[PDB]
């Protein structure tokens, strides 16, 4: 058996479950759309390709309605597509690989009407940020908690993956396909507690951080996306721009400057 | 100029009594073309066949296959051309009348010495 799961407006459906009569058959994904720009160079072979990008790609999942009769038909048609053609993006995932989930956009879809209460349909939904994610950010249980296969062993047993962290020397472990760039649009929050002058090192990637004020251990300084803020405010011009990024696999970290110090990460994997 | 011969030279020199023509060649040829040669130009249903200096070339790179340009008698109109012979006009309009300013007022300056002779005359007159 196979169904599909609906997260819109902070609830979750099951496809299966809202119309009865709908009944998914199989699920399946395009291939990641790599996109090239590639530059021609007069009196030498070949091209020189730009930086890789990868185009939004497609969920598919083939499905069949079983109406009681005609007017149970065009009232189930009438309410798969109220249902499914939101105006905002909405997550979903499938039983068979139930712990990762793709935010997607609805695509136009049409009903093979076989006989009078039989008819075909393909949903497809456009994942338009290009990957797919996470249950959860790393900081949220329910991440851990359901499944997450990675070259052999699900990661939902592991012990060794910690997310909070108390002392100036560790190791981060993003489970992700690739790395995590907040200048890519990615979602990734730092929050750090402690007192001095703090700076941050990322030694795998070779990336820091520094602000260059005194911190208290009370004065909480978040990190989120391309933006440094301290109590919730804005502080971009005492400190030197930086941008930490996480690679796959294990991140070295060092901080250095402060003591007592309290830093958590909150971001989710990303899978291509 | 006072003499009547060099005005005359002045007046053949100050109008243009043949049709102003300007010629353009796409050029794909091995041989490359230089900026002093003169060429040999033949082509029939345009009936040509004459002696062609190179006054404007536009070349590629020798690894761009494309085409080369070359004219000959001057360029064609075009209209940053019309606008740089407006610009420097203005220019020269300019610095003319910058110049005829203080001209007028050394003339108003030289005034004044004037009548302080003819008031000095005045004087020794009466």
């Amino acid at each position: 058996m196979s169904d599909l799961f609906l997260e819109l407006n902070g609830k979750v459906h099951s496809l299966s479950e809202t119309f009865p009569g709908l009944s998914v058959q199989e699920v399946s994904r395009q291939s990641p759309q790599l996109s090239m720009e590639t530059a021609e160079i007069a009196g030498t072979d070949g091209v020189i390709p730009g930086m890789t990008q990868f185009k939004p790609f497609i969920f598919s999942a083939k499905c069949n309605l079983q109406a009681l009769d005609i007017p149970d038909y065009h009232l189930a048609v009438r309410e798969i597509y109220e249902f499914l053609f939101q105006r905002d993006s909405y997550y979903i995932w499938s039983d068979q690989m139930p712990g990762i989930r793709y935010e997607v956009h609805p695509k136009p879809v049409d009903f093979s009407r076989e006989s009078d209460r039989v008819g075909l349909l393909t949903i497809e939904f456009d994942v338009f940020k290009g990957y797919a994610e996470s249950r959860g950010t790393s900081l949220d249980p329910m991440t851990f908690e359901v499944d997450l296969w990675q070259m052999g062993m699900n990661l939902s047993n592991r012990d060794d993956l910690f997310y909070v962290f108390r002392e100036n020397t560790f190791r981060v472990y993003n489970a992700g396909s690739d790395r995590v760039n907040p200048l890519m649009r990615h979602e990734l929050d730092i929050a750090m507690t402690a007192n001095g002058t703090p700076t941050i090192h990322n030694l795998t990637t070779g990336e820091s951080f520094e602000y260059r004020k005194e911190l208290q251990k009370t004065d909480v300084l978040l990190l989120n996306n391309i933006y440094p803020l301290v109590n919730n405010r804005r502080v971009g011009k005492d400190t030197n721009h930086g941008i930490i990024t996480l690679e796959k696999g294990w991140n070295d970290f060092e901080i250095k400057g402060v003591t007592d110090v309290t830093i958590a990460f909150n971001f989710p994997f990303i899978y291509r | 100029i006072t003499n009547n011969d060099d005005l005359l030279i002045f007046a053949k020199k100050q109008i243009l009594d043949v049709p102003e023509t300007a010629l353009t060649i796409a050029y794909k040829g091995k041989e490359p073309v230089s900026e002093r040669d003169v060429w040999y130009f033949i082509h029939e249903p345009m009936g040509f066949e004459t002696e062609v200096k190179v006054t404007k070339i536009k070349s590629s790179h020798p690894w761009s296959k494309k085409f080369q340009e070359i004219g000959f008698s001057n360029s064609r109109r075009d209209m940053v051309r019309i606008q740089t012979q407006i610009a420097n006009q203005v220019k020269k309009a300019s610095v003319d009348t910058n110049k005829i300013n203080s001209f007028s007022s050394i003339a108003m300056n030289a005034y004044d010495s004037r009548i302080l002779t003819e008031v000095v005359g005045v004087v020794d007159g009466d």
